């Protein structure tokens, strides 16, 4: 997974 | 500050005089010295507008990172975590500060009165003499009265 | 912005190589 | 500020007087000296936008990692994780700042009236002449009215 | 910065007369002096745009590291991860200033009228002349009228 | 940058004067002086284009490492992890700022007209007098017309 | 920079005139003096271009260290291990900046018209005369045209 | 860098020079004084190429460490390690920048024409004297023409 997005929050 | 209202009432002024100029400059030719008069009130706002807008695009979204668990046994277990990425506009506008809100011309003819045909080609060689904006609220009054 | 600074690091490791 | 404000009011003032400069240039051999008068009115945006936009591409994705778990026994389980790379465009744009929002143009002929073929004739002249542009709001009136 | 904004009103003006005078260098054997009028209209976009793009391709990936597990008993398990590198293209953009965005050009020939055959035949001297580009919003009227 | 804008005109005018004077060279001797004329328009990009490409190949990986586990009992169970190493290409390319992207060029015959045999061979010449490149979207026009 | 591109012109111009003089040099004995003419362009790219590649054999490695386990019982467990060793090129190339990307060429010979025995075979001496090279997309035109 | 473009043009002009002046020396005699024309065109690369090669031998591999367990019971185990050395070929190469890509020769006869057989032995004399190389895209014309 990539928290690259600002708003990444799925995180796992 | 109060120097700087005078200014603007000076700038008003100055339009005001500007478009009676151009007023004068076409209607001598066609109707003649001292057969017509005009004024010409000119409303400015000063306000200082500045605005920022962020703007995104619900309609296309581009999956960046996507996991999908989807188990069956009866039991359907249908997991799913996404992240996206959106068109982003920002866009930083300041507008000009003073700026015509209102624009009120009125033309009166001397008689001897004027046919309804030749003060509507009055009224249209003025839209455009004077620029005429009737949705910005603009006001243009052609009128045939009798000079004393 | 940070893309081309990127693509700048990109030529310049090709220029190293 | 003000002393600015002022400055662009002679701007627009100079494009009006540019504007009428060829409108002369081009009428005063097809009709003649005193056939004809024309004034020009020219609205100036003096906005300071500007504007970032950061666009993908959702109908091309790359998938950079990709893990994919698919084991049955009945029971199916269907474990998925995926990583995207997308297509990634970046302008910045910054707006002039004073451009021509909308330009009105109005020239009466001198009768002795003319012909509508001769009218559009001159009107096509002029478009092109002026740079007539319609979606930018602009309007074009051409009169054959009586001169005293 | 309304220095600049007068120095690009300058650039606009002499564009004009540049195609101005090529016009005449045109016109000027083929038709002779007085027997014509032409004017021409450049209006040029003066924006900062400054772009970056960064593409992927999607259907040519190579494979750098790649797992792989499939076992049976029935049961069915088939695990997999792979890892991919992509084809990338990197283009950063920065367009010039001053841009002609749209050209208006009208050329008006004085009559004893002028056949369409001939008419035509100027217009494609003129395509090529000016540099015609419809593509662009460009406006190239060529009329046959009468001068007083 | 405006002093910029202003020498980026006169390369463009530099490089039409350029032509002129190789169309003169060429069509001087074969018409003679006077029985032709010829102008010329470039339009020339200016942008600041810088493409940074990394492109690898597929289809010819080779192994680095590997392992392979492969156990039966039934029971089969086929574990495998590759690495792999793949052919790469980076290229930095920049682009010159100054680029003929359109190229128009029209050039008349005075009559006594010609005959299609003729203008076509004066065509040929020119093709190639000039560089004429079609897929560029470059325009040229030989026409037969009446000089005054 | 635009005096960088002032100087591009000039080395394009100076091509352009020596493949001019070396033409002349060639025609002049055959033809005569004024018995011809050709005009000749020169296309030249002036990008910046830089390409490092690592290139791989894969399919000659060679075996650094290697593990194999391979047990019996019935059960049959075949683990294995190996790291490999390959061919490894890296090649760093520099393009020259100014390169002929196209060229063209156009020769016209005066009437009294030439056989095309004769045009063929001086295009036959031109072809080596200039450097053709048809798969750079040049272009060369020989043509027998009536001089005035 | 455009002074070392201009210095590439003179070189490549350079040689030009003497392979013509090569071609005089050997035709001069043969042939006699003007009654030959020819004309060289030399294409010289100014690529910066910079290679490095890292080479094996598959073929032949020496083992420096081994273990070998080898169980019986039925039950057979076989496990193994081996390390090898290999053959390892290193080698850095740096092209020379000017290089000649391609050779054009064409060489014009005055009739009074040449046979066939001369004409192939005037051929294989060029051959050689100015270092035909086909393999290298290189071109050699010899014809026979008629001088004026």
């Amino acid at each position: 997974g990539l928290s690259r997005t600002d708003g990444r929050h799925i995180p796992a | 500050a109060s120097a700087a209202r005078r200014k603007e009432q000076e700038l008003e002024r100055s339009q005001e005089q500007a478009l009676r100029e151009k007023i004068d400059s076409v209607l001598l030719p066609i109707l003649g010295y001292g057969n017509y008069t005009a004024q010409v009130d000119i409303q400015m706002d000063f306000s200082a507008v500045e605005q920022t807008r962020k703007r995104f695009d619900p309609n296309t979204p581009a999956t960046r990172s996507e996991y999908a668990l989807e188990d069956y046994n009866g039991s359907v277990r249908k997991e799913s975590t996404r992240n996206f990425e959106l068109d982003t506009t920002i866009s930083h506008e300041r507008k000009q500060t003073g700026t015509v809100a209102r624009q009120t011309v009125s033309v009166a003819i001397k008689d001897r009165p004027m046919s309804e045909s030749e003060i509507n080609a009055i009224r249209q060689v003025l839209i455009g003499t004077v620029g005429f904006d009737q949705g910005r609220g603009d006001l243009l009054n052609v009128l045939s009265v009798k000079f004393a | 912005v940070d893309g081309i600074q990127a693509e700048m690091r990109a030529m310049m490791v090709e220029a190293t190589n």
